[PDB]
RNA sequence: CCCGCGGUAAUUCCAGCUCCAAAAGCGUAUAUUAAUGCUGUUGCUGUUAAAGGGUUCGUAGUUGAACUGUGGGCCACGUA
RNA sequence: CCUUCCUCAAUCAAGAACCAAAGUGUGGGGAUCAAAGAUGAUUAGAGACCAUUGUAGUCCACACUGCAAACCAUGACACCC
RNA sequence: CUUCUUCACGCGAAAGCUUGGAGGUUACAGUCUCAGGGGGGAGUACGUUCGCAAGAGUGAAACUUAAAGAAAUUGACGGA
């Protein structure tokens, strides 16, 4: 089938923006993936999020408002350290000072711009903008 | 469109219409009942799907038969439910 | 996409999402014990027992009425299947298919059918010996 | 082809549609009615336009012709208008309490706030 | 928008679909402005009006009418 | 370039992975039976006084037929029913859309 | 008013006409402001909706300076009478049966207005104005059958047109209130007007 | 005319020197047609009004190839504006009059940006984004005050007409096909107001028709 | 170079003159580097332009979901 | 279906198992349709279209084969519109 | 299984493109896989391996060349 859900969750996620679909209930979550909606939801992008029980993997209730410009996943993940995040972002931010970059760290599952301000590296997640 | 409403909650239209593994959590679209064979003054756990029978112990037969959706209850056979 | 098949079987039953069970009355471990020994010596397929407990018994999902699954219990309780019954359901017609097999000419869907069943039956057997419960050093033929 | 061209058409035409009225179906006074009443170049084009003239005339003569009038019937419809006290195509209506549909009368009702009716639809039925 | 000073900089603060609040382009040519003038009491004042400018998008979906009812619902006219 | 997407066959989306072929009878190349037209109508007989002629003469009565007629299962294909000013490019759309 | 909610003499006037039921046994319920499955061809069409739009419909009416650019129109025949009827008493431009473009497509041409906007009433037939509607950023509120296609009119009056005095009536009645509005016509007025010269066409 | 009257409304309430801006028609979400109307309404000396290229267009035709000439103006002003045209006509320099119209006609804003950050003003795209034409790519990335720019001499010159500098590029495409390239570019141009800005964006407040502002004037000396 | 000049009133040939370009360097060759995301991790393609097999199984290969990771409490105040 | 069972999978080189026509061997098989051929006719030529037949094939038993504009010229699996 | 109304932007060079199209991608990135990579020479060669046998499988360089292609458009034309 396919397996990151987080991953298809976003292309999604972006359908949904596009064409205003302005609450999903996701089909299912994992630990992951909340981490990062979170992130988003810090930064403005989309409104609040609740999870949704089920007696197997959970479904959330997604909040959106029209501020997603784009929402990746990166397949594979990849080391984060010094130089890098200069390439990720300027690949991908349409510019540099505004959407994040995601990692997973040490610190927690992260942005790249903060993360930049952390001073750590780890694994690339995706980005949004 | 999607706006009135709420994806979370449905409604009064709402839950009805949701079909069985897309109800919003799935959930035993079948059910049981409490069935009563004229045979006897003693009755029987039943499943709304059975694939199988009941036997009627006041006296040793079946029923209802197996047939696939809702099981065939039959014979002057009384039920209510839970 | 599905494993022997182009189309879709969704089918289903929809799980006790309720698993408190059952909106009218309790039984104990005693009872489910008593239940399932009788059915069990009354010989089904543990899956078997389950699918005829279901409506037979009238009492349901047997993970829930005492809170494990039958299987083990069984085994525990030294009323274990001989085998992984699943590859059993798929070696029996296989094993019939191959009886019919024999009776036939031609028949390429006998032998299609059997094909991907005897793989599953690999899968599954590769499985349990997998899950250290085929016996080692095993396989069908 | 006895078509009378565009040109043509627009002329007979435009001679009563200017110069209302009047005429014949003749064919003779028309004519001499294209040669009085425009300020044409060549007789053919003027009695062509005549011979449509007691043509188009003949018609309406017998009608608002497809296209053509002369305003009155207008102001007539205009004055027409006027049915309002010949009509009362309204409370002509058979109820003020009314015979009608449930939830209609439901809403009507929440929103008449706890008045006293029966709510039934308009039958059941589709 | 600012500047490295912060400040604005730069023509033309743009528009905004006041609606779904997508920006408001310039060549929206299904996008409108709506100024709905209130009512008082008997009437309507004016000066007040609640004023949008709404994108053509919906216009082709159904939800000219549709979203911006909605939209409406969320700011009432006249309602039950 | 391409013309006309199903190109006759009315069998890609379902089941029917291959399907009747027929000698046309009418030129008789064979064929399958979605890319032959038809209209299979029944058929008339005799003019009017023929018929005028046969009619007094009928001594012919019901059955569900009250004076019978023909019948021809017509199905036309390109070899035949060109010749036949019977079948071709209409406008575009109608290459697509179905009789009423 | 205060209150805008509809009197039995309004109810009694809407049911009248013939504008409440709807067209085709089903519709588009991508037009789903019915609820009720309705013999004969209909539905019925939630009339409660209709108001609520008709009033807004006139909160917006009453915004605009010039009154005539507000146009009005009308393919129906049963409509261009009722709409003038309207536009003589509003100042409406009006727009009755065939539109023919190049109206603000062209600004070169006679036609040539420019106003905030449209009220369409058959969608459908009115596609031309639609499009230049679309082609000039202007909204177009409109009288909406249960199949009337919705396009592009932003602002459905439910609505069953046919023809008789359902169209009249609806244009009618809804002008008497923004005429409460702007205009000054009080409500236990008559107001004076009335569907019959609204009306149609004779004889 | 020369003394074009601008029948527009607005044309005419610009013309009637109430607002002169272009920015008044983008922000009041006016759309325009008639030509003056820019032309009157910004014309202060050079703004760079340019004629760009120079095509013949062929039907082949039973006696013909039936010939015509495009020809593309770009108009702009060194900052914010740009207006393009192409226009073909059956004489060149009709076209390029005609081109010319439609240069006037065809303007946009131009939300400029920096790269990094602000520095004291923009002269660069502010985003990363993409113009594509039939076989053409090109997408337009921010740089800063001292860049020479990767990509094709075409556009820049149409770039520097309406006030940026620096920018990086990624161009990707049928260079061979310039007619394309530039309508690729145009429409490049057109999305210098795309995205949904964090940057100032907050909350467009209400602006009401500047033209029905003054409706009551639009129906004096004017019906 | 490649597009092409040239059968005579040739724009590219011949000479002249004039001009031009770069320049004390410049022609050339061959190769090689980019242009080429025109081999592509970034970043190609494969319905008609190259390209997804007639069909399936299938170890190799790759790829592979959730879940028990989590902080909490309290206080202070300021504080939108 | 409230059955049991707990990732069981996915897709997949090699590698296997299929593949219409037709052919191909070993046997049916006989009727027809008809490749081969034969005849006409035609043509400028024409052993080609066209005709009139007619031999192999055809169906089939039995093998075997691998090639078929073997076309939803559209790998699969995924999740959406 | 649709058809397919009809709608979706979208995607596309178009032609065109649904179930969950060729959509949701140079704002380039779910997995797995096959294939493809000017044209011609040749899919061929005693190249090589299956295969009774066809021939399949597998599979070139030399030599050659500036295009070849595609869709649309208009035109022209037709023993339409």
């Amino acid at each position: 089938t396919m397996m990151s859900v987080l991953a298809n969750a976003l292309r999604c996620i972006a359908g949904a923006e596009r064409r205003g679909k302005r609450q999903v209930l996701i089909r299912p979550s994992s630990k992951v993936v909340v981490k990062f909606l979170q992130v988003m939801q810090k930064h403005g992008y989309i409104g609040e999020f609740e999870i949704v029980d089920d007696h197997r993997a959970g479904k959330i209730v997604v909040n959106l408002n029209g501020r997603l410009n784009k929402c990746g996943a990166i397949c594979p993940r990849f080391d984060c350290t010094a130089r890098d995040f200069e390439k990720w972002v300027k690949n991908i931010l349409p510019s540099r000072q505004f959407g994040f970059v995601v990692l997973t760290t040490s610190l927690g599952i992260m942005d790249h711009e903060e993360a930049r301000a952390r001073n750590t590296g780890g694994k690339v997640l995706g980005f949004f903008y | 469109g999607f706006f009135d409403s709420d994806l979370s909650y449905p409604t009064v239209r709402t839950e009805r219409m949701k079909h069985k593994r897309r109800r919003l959590v799935q959930g035993p679209n079948s059910y049981f009942m409490d069935v009563k064979c004229p045979g006897c003054k003693n009755i029987t756990v039943v499943y709304s799907h059975a694939t199988s029978e009941v036997k009627c112990n006041g006296c040793a037969t079946l029923l209802c038969r197996p047939t696939g959706g809702k099981a065939m209850l039959v014979t002057g056979c009384g039920f209510r439910k839970k | 996409v599905r494993m022997h098949g182009n189309g879709h079987g969704k089918a289903a039953s929809a799980l006790p999402y309720r698993r408190t069970p059952p909106t009218w009355l309790k039984s104990s471990s005693r009872d489910v014990i008593d239940a399932v020994c009788k059915l069990a010596k009354k010989g089904l397929s543990p899956s078997r027992i389950g699918m005829q407990l279901r409506d037979s018994m009238g009492i349901a999902q047997v993970k829930n009425v005492t809170g494990r699954k039958i299987l083990r219990i069984l085994k525990h309780k030294g009323m274990a299947p001989e085998i992984p019954e699943d590859l059993y359901c798929l070696i029996k017609r296989a094993t019939q298919m191959r009886k019919h097999l024999e009776r036939n000419t031609k028949d390429k869907d006998t032998k299609f059918r059997l094909i991907l069943v005897e793989s599953r039956i690999h899968r599954l057997a590769r499985y349990y010996r997998r899950v250290k419960q085929l016996p080692p050093t095993w396989k069908y033929e | 082809g006895k078509i009378r061209t565009k040109t043509v058409k627009r002329a007979s035409k435009q001679i009563v549609e200017k110069y209302f009225s009047k005429l014949n179906k003749d064919f003779y006074q028309n004519k001499r009615i294209v040669m009085d009443v425009t300020i044409a170049r060549s007789k053919k084009l003027k009695n062509k336009i005549a011979g449509y003239a007691t043509h188009i005339m003949k018609r309406l003569a017998r009608g608002p012709v497809r296209g053509i009038s002369l305003k009155l019937q207008e102001e007539e419809r205009e004055r027409r208008m006027d049915y309002v006290p010949e009509v009362s195509h309204v409370d002509q209506a058979i109820q003020d309490g009314i015979r009608v549909d449930k939830q209609t009368l439901a809403m009507l009702k929440r929103m008449e706030t706890g008045v006293p009716r029966h709510v039934l639809p308009n039958v059941v039925a589709a | 928008t600012y500047n490295e000073e912060g400040v604005n900089v730069d023509l033309y603060i743009p528009r905004k679909c006041h609606a779904t609040n997508s920006l408001i382009t310039s060549f929206d040519h299904s996008a409108v402005q709506i100024a709905i003038a209130n009512v008082d009491p008997n009437g309507v004042i004016d000066g007040t009006t609640t004023t949008l400018c709404i994108a053509g998008y919906l216009r082709c979906q159904g939800e000219s009418d549709h979203a911006i009812n909605h939209l409406a619902i969320a700011k009432g006219i006249v309602r039950i | 370039t391409t013309k006309r997407r199903n190109h006759g066959r009315a069998k890609p989306p379902c089941s029917r992975g291959r399907v009747r072929p027929v000698h046309c009878f009418n030129c008789s190349r064979l064929v399958p039976k979605d890319k032959s037209v038809g209209r299979f109508v029944v058929r008339r007989m005799l003019d009017q006084a023929s018929a005028r002629d046969v009619a007094e003469a009928s001594l012919i009565y019901g059955s569900g037929f009250p004076m019978p007629k023909l019948y021809m299962k017509q199905r036309y294909c390109i070899a035949c029913a060109i010749h036949s000013r019977t079948v071709r490019a209409r406008p575009v759309e109608d290459r697509k859309r179905r009789y009423t | 008013a205060k209150v805008l909610r509809m009197k039995e003499s309004d109810v009694q006037k809407l049911l009248a006409m013939h504008c409440h039921l709807g067209t085709k046994n089903s519709s588009s319920a991508m037009k789903k402001y019915i609820h009720g499955r309705t013999s004969d061809g209909t539905n019925i069409i939630d009339i409660h909706m209709t108001w609520e739009k008709l009033i807004l419909a006139a909160r917006v009416i009453a915004a605009v300076e010039n009154p005539q650019d507000v146009t009005v129109c009308s393919t129906r025949l049963f409509g261009q009478r009722a709409i003038f009827k309207f536009s003589q008493l509003v100042g409406t431009s009006f727009l009755g049966g065939r539109f023919i473009p190049g109206t603000f497509t062209n600004q070169i041409q006679k036609k040539f207005m420019q106003p905030r906007v449209l009220v369409v009433t058959d969608p459908r037939t009115d596609h031309q104005a639609l499009r230049e509607a679309s082609l000039v950023n202007i909204p177009v509120i409109a009288f909406c059958d249960t199949d009337a296609p919705l396009e592009f009119v932003d602002i459905a009056i439910p609505c069953n047109n046919r023809g008789r005095h359902s169209i009249s009536m609806m244009y009618w009645l809804l002008a008497r209130e923004v005429l409460r509005l702007r205009g000054t016509i009080p409500r236990s007025v008559p107001w004076e007007v009335k569907v019959d010269l609204f009306f149609y066409r004779d004889p | 005319e020369k003394e074009w009257v601008p029948c527009t409304k607005l044309g005419r309430l610009v013309k009637d020197q109430k607002i002169t801006s272009l920015e008044e028609i983008f922000l009041f979400s006016m759309p325009i047609k008639e030509h003056q109307i820019v032309d009157q309404l910004i014309r202060e000396g050079d703004l760079r009004d340019e004629m760009m290229l120079v095509f013949p267009v062929q039907k082949a035709t039973s006696a013909g190839q039936r010939t015509r000439f495009k020809a593309f103006n770009v108009v702009g002003d060194g900052n914010g504006h740009i207006g393009v045209g192409a226009r073909v006509g059956k004489e060149v320099s009709l076209a390029i009059r005609a081109s010319m119209i439609a240069a006037k006609l065809s303007i946009v804003p131009v939300r400029r940006g920096y790269w990094g950050n602000k520095i004291g003003e923009p002269h660069t795209i502010p985003i990363k984004v993409t113009g594509k034409c039939g076989s053409v790519a090109v997408r337009l990335i921010p740089a800063p005050r001292g860049a020479g720019i990767v990509a094709a001499p075409v556009p820049k010159k149409i770039l520097e007409f309406a006030g940026v500098e620096d920018v990086y590029t990624s161009s990707c495409g049928k260079t061979r096909t310039r007619g394309n390239f530039i309508m690729a570019t145009f429409y490049a141009l057109r999305k210098t107001y795309g995205f949904l800005t964090p940057d100032l964006w907050a909350e467009t407040e209400v602006s009401r028709d500047p033209t029905d502002e003054h409706s009551e004037f639009l129906s004096m000396g004017r019906k």
